[PDB]
């Protein structure tokens, strides 16, 4: 399957 | 003053987290487990092969921008 998109989670 | 950490799962997927040097890493473990849809205590999180405790922080572990955390199944899981 394709390449995953970038995923960034901010833990503030 | 966030650093971005890359969290790599068993299947080679990645999720990045922006955290402060003072962030308790429990926050990251819980978020990651939530997004994977598994219980947090079924996973162990390693930095350079060493277990990340809930009360560890990036500063305590000497982490910096772009550092990798690996996630494995817990060994008695867990």
């Amino acid at each position: 399957s394709g390449e995953a998109e970038e995923r960034i989670i901010v833990l503030s | 003053e966030y650093i971005k950490l890359k969290v790599i799962g068993q299947d080679s997927s990645e999720i990045h987290f922006k955290v402060k040097m003072t962030t308790h890493l429990k926050k990251l473990k819980e978020s990651y487990a939530q997004r994977q849809g598994v219980p947090m205590n079924s996973l162990r999180f390693l930095f350079e092969g060493q277990r990340i405790a809930d009360n560890h922080t990036p500063k305590e572990l000497g982490m910096e921008e772009e550092d990798v955390i690996e996630v494995y199944q817990e060994q008695t899981g867990g």
